[PDB]
């Protein structure tokens, strides 16, 4: 089925690769070459998850985990039931996130649009990179990588960041979280502002981007503008995944002390680490 | 290199934009501030101007007494020493009274009774702020839905200085003034009630976190893809939907097998925004009162 | 079951229903679901259509109540080109002047957009008062070049957004002494020219023209753009 206005655009035209052959939809979804590989990747990372619940012996979603090898097979590939399923299930998550990313780009072509939705998410498949690839080669081991496992998962984190101390003192995790909280901050404030003047007060037109404009300017003095804001909301959720892989790539590479430790430059500089009282003295 | 839309590529500027008028009291908008090629580049490059009315007046006082009150503080830790300021400054700690002391107020000035004032100073210029955000739009006629999303924003707030320290039974649960006191506070939060990743309310919470800015890079990528046809102008194609519109939802509708209206994407971003703290709120406000260790709480059940 | 217990439980039937609320809230453009002969589709899916709303559009111009029923209200030369849906449709004649695939426009309005006083929102600049260049490269005077690498014309104006104090579109002199617009947000500004990837420089011609040289109705705009971002995938023999 098709929306309303849709049909004009369903041309052909756009693929990278085989020409019109993959050139058609499935119901609403878009297929293309890239439509087929991403079909292939998840079906069979969907396969060996299967596999790996049945090895595990347990049927329930909340207790399927799948762990990538030991520390001591280092960067070698591993049997199947001890860590070797993580490491194809790996390949295929890889094949999968960079063929969604390609098909975008197809669809991109074919509606005359840019590309800036397949370049932002690119930013999230080089932070689950960072953490399954960049860090475990630098590091020498694959078990340096999470487990897939709806909980196992969260303990990973838990044991990684404890293992340097509280990770809040990581300064590039603490520029990070500012952008995840200042992005969830603009969102809000975004989805509000165009709902304010598309829904006014009752008795009243519908208002102009001018009051939206006016309203920040007698809020805060400045108004960002209706192009800015988009370009913000970009900038702003792109540079919080940026220094997040930053803050990971950074730690068991280059650091491997208490987080806390980073700021003790600042403490222990000779022209002031000697003044009693204070904190630091 | 194809324009992305990134950057401003020629700036244009004309006489200053004094803004609608609509009910608002003129009397209390100051003048334009200066232009901004700077920020031109981003965005609009025109500073001000502001509205500062009572309420904002009353704001701005209340918040710069409770920065004061802080900063005094700091300075009598450093023991007025410039050089110790400046080198502990991330270390300084106004802290809440100690347990001893109940839900009283009366804590000695250096054990808890100016962390008490400093708080009383907060909570004056925060509602008063909120009190700004509804009375702006009320005057230009609009919706109140930034009040209502910064409602959201302000009950986190509340339960951690507030409302949970008072279902405990003492100030000595609320939350430092401090750079990194309040960064171990949080950590010792989580050790006390047996791991907050088990908060299922801190679940939510963070799906919401990474949702926004999921939905952020979706969606202000999808509009500086459509820019080229005005897609941007958001409120007119809310009233005579053009390809821009038609474009952004068929994008998605090929991609992920459904799709948003001009309108309803706003709907999407505000929920996403707001129900970070909403879940938050609550997460924190169940914890210590109803349940005290997560993980075995989460055992017990799913 | 305890009462952390019975909030959680709580929450996700609050969820629940705030998706079913959202999901609905956005049919209210394009929908109900057609078939590719453009007759109503059997399977519209579980979430029904919202009940109307109302806008009460600013400037005396009316009221948009949504849904209500569709129309493109243009004709669209596109050819089915196999029994079953799926497929691509194929032009009949000349995409970029039909406006169809990547040249489409839609039919919006025949007026001009208006800002918060009335006014109309975008101005050429020797019609705007006051109005100026404040920095980056002034292009006024600069020869456009097509993907062709051939000179299309020269920039004689910049059409600005009063409002939002922003350049929209490149107003261009062709060899016969014409002028197109040329959307902002497709072009290139070079230090000794403008560059136009969209197109070549034989395409400029067929940049729709407006009936005003000091206004640029919504229609137009669609029709203007559509047709400029078309050239990326209809002009590609000549890129
Ligand atoms: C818990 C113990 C430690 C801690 C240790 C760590 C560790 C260790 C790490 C972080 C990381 C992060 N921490 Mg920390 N951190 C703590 C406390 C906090 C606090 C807080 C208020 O106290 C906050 C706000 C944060 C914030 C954050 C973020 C900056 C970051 C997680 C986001 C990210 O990288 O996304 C990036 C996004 C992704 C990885 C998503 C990728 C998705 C892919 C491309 C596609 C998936 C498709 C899907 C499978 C398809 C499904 C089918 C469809 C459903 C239909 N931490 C405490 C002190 N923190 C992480 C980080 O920086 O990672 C780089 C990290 O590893
Ligand atoms: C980002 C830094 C850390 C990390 C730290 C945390 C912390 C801390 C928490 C989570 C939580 C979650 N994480 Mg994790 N997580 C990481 C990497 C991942 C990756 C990945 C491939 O990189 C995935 C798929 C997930 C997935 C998940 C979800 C189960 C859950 C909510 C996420 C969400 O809504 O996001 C925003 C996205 C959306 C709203 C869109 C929908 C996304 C869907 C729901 C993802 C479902 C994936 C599915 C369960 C697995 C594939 C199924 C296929 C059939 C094979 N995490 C890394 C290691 N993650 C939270 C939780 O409650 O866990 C139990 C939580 O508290
Ligand atoms: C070791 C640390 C613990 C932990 C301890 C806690 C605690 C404790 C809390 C959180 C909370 C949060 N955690 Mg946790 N957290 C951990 C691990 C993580 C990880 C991770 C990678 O594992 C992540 C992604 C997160 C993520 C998150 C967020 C989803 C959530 C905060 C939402 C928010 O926007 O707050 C930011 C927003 C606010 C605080 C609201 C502020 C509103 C007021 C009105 C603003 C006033 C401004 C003032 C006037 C100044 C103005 C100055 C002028 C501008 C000049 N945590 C581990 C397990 N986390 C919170 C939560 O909700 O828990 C359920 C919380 O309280
Ligand atoms: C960079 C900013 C943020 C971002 C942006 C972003 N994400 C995006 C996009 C963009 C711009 C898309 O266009 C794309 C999309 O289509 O959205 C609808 C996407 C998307 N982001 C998604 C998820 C997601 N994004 C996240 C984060 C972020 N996305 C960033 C914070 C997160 C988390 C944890 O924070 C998640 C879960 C998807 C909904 C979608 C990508 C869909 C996709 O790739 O589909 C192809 C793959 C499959 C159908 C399944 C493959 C399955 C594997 C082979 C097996 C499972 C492996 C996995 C490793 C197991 C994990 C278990 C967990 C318990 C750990
Ligand atoms: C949906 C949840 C998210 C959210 C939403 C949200 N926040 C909001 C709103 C909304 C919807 C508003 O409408 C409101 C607002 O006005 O936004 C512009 C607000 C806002 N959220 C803010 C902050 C904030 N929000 C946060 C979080 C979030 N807000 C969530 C992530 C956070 C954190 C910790 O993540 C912070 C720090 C403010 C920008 C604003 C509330 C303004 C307010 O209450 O002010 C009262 C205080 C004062 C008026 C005075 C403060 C004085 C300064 C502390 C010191 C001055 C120093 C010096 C003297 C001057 C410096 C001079 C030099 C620059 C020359
Ligand atoms: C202004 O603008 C805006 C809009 O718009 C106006 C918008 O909308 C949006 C979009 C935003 C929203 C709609 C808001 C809601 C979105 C969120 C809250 C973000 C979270 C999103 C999700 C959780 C949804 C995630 C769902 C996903 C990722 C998609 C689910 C995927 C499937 C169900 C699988 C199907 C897809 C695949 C695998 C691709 C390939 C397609 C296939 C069908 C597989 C291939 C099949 C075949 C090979 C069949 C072949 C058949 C043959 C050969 C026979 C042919 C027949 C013959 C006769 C020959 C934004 C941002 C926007 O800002
Ligand atoms: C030269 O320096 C001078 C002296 C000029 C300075 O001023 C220096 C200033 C500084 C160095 C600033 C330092 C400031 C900080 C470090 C701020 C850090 C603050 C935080 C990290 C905040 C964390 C959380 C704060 C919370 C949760 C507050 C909650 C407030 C309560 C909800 C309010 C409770 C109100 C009470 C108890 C009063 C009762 C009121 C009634 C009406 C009954
Ligand atoms: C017991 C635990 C429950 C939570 C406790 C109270 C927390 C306070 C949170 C408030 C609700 C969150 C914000 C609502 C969503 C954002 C606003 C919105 O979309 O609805 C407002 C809308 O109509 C427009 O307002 P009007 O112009 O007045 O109609
Ligand atoms: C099929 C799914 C059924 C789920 C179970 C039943 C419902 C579960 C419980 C609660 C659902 C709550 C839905 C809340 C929707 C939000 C309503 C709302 O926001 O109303 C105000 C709004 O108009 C303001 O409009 P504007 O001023 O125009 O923005
Ligand atoms: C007197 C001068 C004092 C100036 C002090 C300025 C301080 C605030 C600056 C940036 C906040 C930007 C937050 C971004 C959130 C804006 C949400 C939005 O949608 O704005 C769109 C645009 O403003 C209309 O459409
Ligand atoms: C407004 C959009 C709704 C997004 C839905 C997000 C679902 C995330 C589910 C995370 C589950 C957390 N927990 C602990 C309850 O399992
Ligand atoms: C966690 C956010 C995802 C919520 C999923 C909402 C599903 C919407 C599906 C609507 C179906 C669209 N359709 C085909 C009827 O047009
Ligand atoms: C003899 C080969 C053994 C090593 C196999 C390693 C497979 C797991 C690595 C994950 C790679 C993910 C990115 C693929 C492009
Ligand atoms: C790690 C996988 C990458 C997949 C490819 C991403 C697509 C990138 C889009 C290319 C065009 C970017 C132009 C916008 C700046
Ligand atoms: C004609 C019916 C097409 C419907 C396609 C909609 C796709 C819905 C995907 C929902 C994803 C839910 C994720 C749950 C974690
Ligand atoms: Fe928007």
């Amino acid at each position: 089925a098709l929306l309303s206005f849709e049909r004009k655009y369903r041309v052909p035209g756009g693929t990278l690769v085989g020409g019109n052959l993959f050139d058609f939809w499935v119901g609403p979804f878009y297929v293309g070459f890239f439509g087929v590989a991403t079909f292939f990747f998840a079906a069979l990372g969907i396969i060996l998850i299967a596999w790996s619940a049945v090895l595990q012996g347990t049927w329930n979603p909340q207790l399927i985990s799948v762990y990538p090898p030991a520390l001591e097979y280092g960067l070698g590939g591993a049997p199947l039931a001890k860590g070797g399923l993580w490491q194809i299930i790996t390949i295929c998550a890889t094949g999968a996130f960079v063929s969604w990313a390609l098909r975008e780009v197809e669809i991109c072509r074919k509606l005359g649009i840019g590309y800036h939705i397949p370049f932002a998410f690119a930013f999230a498949i080089l932070a689950y990179l960072t953490l399954v690839l960049f860090r475990p080669v630098m590091m020498g081991a694959w078990g340096y990588a999470f487990p897939y496992g709806i909980w196992t998962h969260l303990d990973w984190v838990s044991n990684t960041g404890y293992t340097y101390g509280n990770f809040h003192y990581n300064p590039a995790h603490m520029i990070a979280i500012t952008f995840f909280f200042t992005n969830a901050l603009a969102l809000a404030l975004h989805g509000a502002l165009v709902l304010s003047a598309a829904n006014p007060e009752k008795g009243k037109e519908m208002r102009t981007p001018d009051h939206e404009d006016t309203f920040f300017r007698d809020l805060v003095g400045y108004s960002i503008g209706t192009l800015g804001i988009h370009r913000l909301g970009l900038l702003l959720s792109l540079s919080a995944v940026f220094f997040s892989a930053l803050c990971m790539i950074i730690t068991g590479t280059i650091w491997f002390d208490q987080w806390v430790d980073w700021w003790q430059w600042w403490v222990k500089l000779p022209w002031w680490a000697n003044i009693p009282g204070g904190i630091n003295g | 290199a194809e324009y992305q839309n990134i950057f401003t590529q020629v700036q244009v500027r004309g006489p200053a934009d004094l803004g609608m008028t609509e009910d608002v009291n003129l009397a209390n908008r100051s003048g334009v501030g200066p232009f901004s090629t700077l920020l031109g580049w981003f965005g609009n490059a025109q500073l001000g101007p502001i509205y500062l009315g009572s309420l904002g007046v009353l704001s701005l006082f209340s918040g710069l007494m409770w920065f004061f009150t802080i900063g005094i503080w700091f300075w009598y830790q450093a023991g007025w020493n410039p050089a110790v300021f400046l080198r502990d400054l991330f270390f300084f700690s106004l802290e809440p009274p100690a347990p001893e002391y109940g839900l009283s107020f009366a804590a000695p000035l250096k054990e808890g009774g100016l962390w008490l004032i400093a708080s009383f100073f907060m909570f004056v210029a925060v509602w008063s702020w909120w009190g700004r955000t509804y009375l702006r739009a009320q005057a230009l006629g609009m919706g109140k839905h930034t009040a209502w999303a910064f409602l959201s924003a302000i009950w986190l707030w509340m339960v951690l200085g507030f409302i949970r320290p008072i279902l405990m039974g003492s100030w000595s649960e609320a939350v430092p003034y401090g750079i990194f006191s309040h960064l171990d506070w949080t950590n010792n939060f989580s050790l006390v009630h047996g791991n907050l990743h088990y908060n299922p309310f801190h679940g939510l919470s963070i799906a919401f976190l990474y949702g926004s800015a999921l939905l952020f890079a979706m969606h202000g990528a999808t509009i500086l893809a459509v820019s080229r046809f005005g897609g941007e102008r958001e409120l007119e194609q809310i009233a005579d939907r053009g390809t821009a519109a038609e474009r952004a939802a068929l994008f998605w509708r090929w991609t992920m097998g459904f799709n948003a209206t001009m309108e309803g994407i706003h709907r999407w971003a505000i929920w996403m925004a707001v129900l970070v703290t909403l879940t938050g709120g609550i997460g924190i406000l169940l914890s210590g009162t109803v349940v005290d260790n997560w993980y075995v709480w989460g055992q017990n059940h799913g | 079951f305890d009462l952390a217990s019975l909030a959680i439980y709580s929450f996700w039937i609050f969820l629940a229903g705030l998706i079913y609320y959202l999901q609905t809230e956005n049919m209210r453009e394009g929908y109900p679901l057609e078939n590719e002969d453009g007759t109503p589709a059997a399977n519209q899916g579980p979430f029904p259509l919202p009940k109307p709303k109302t806008f009460i559009l600013p400037h005396g111009r009316g009221t948009l109540t949504v849904p209500g029923p569709e129309s493109e209200d243009r004709p669209i030369a596109l050819a089915r080109t196999a029994v079953s849906e799926g497929f691509p449709h194929a032009p009949t004649g000349d995409p970029m002047k039909d406006g169809v695939g990547p040249a489409s426009w839609v039919a919006r309005r025949d007026l001009p957009e208006l800002d918060g006083h009335g006014h109309n929102k975008i101005k050429p600049m020797k019609a705007a008062a006051g109005f100026h260049v404040s920095a980056g490269k002034n292009p006024i005077g600069l020869p456009v070049r097509g993907c062709d690498l051939e000179i299309a014309g020269k920039v004689v104006d910049i059409w600005v957004d009063i409002p939002e104090q922003m350049a929209r579109f490149l107003e261009v002199e062709l060899k016969d002494g014409s002028t197109r617009l040329l959307p902002m947000q497709m072009v290139k500004v070079q230090s000794n020219r403008v560059h136009v990837n969209a197109l070549s420089s034989d395409l400029f011609a067929g940049i729709p023209t407006i009936k005003s040289p000091t206004e640029v109705t919504l229609l137009e705009e669609d029709k203007i753009c559509g047709y400029v971002a078309g050239g990326l995938m209809y002009a590609a023999p000549k890129r």
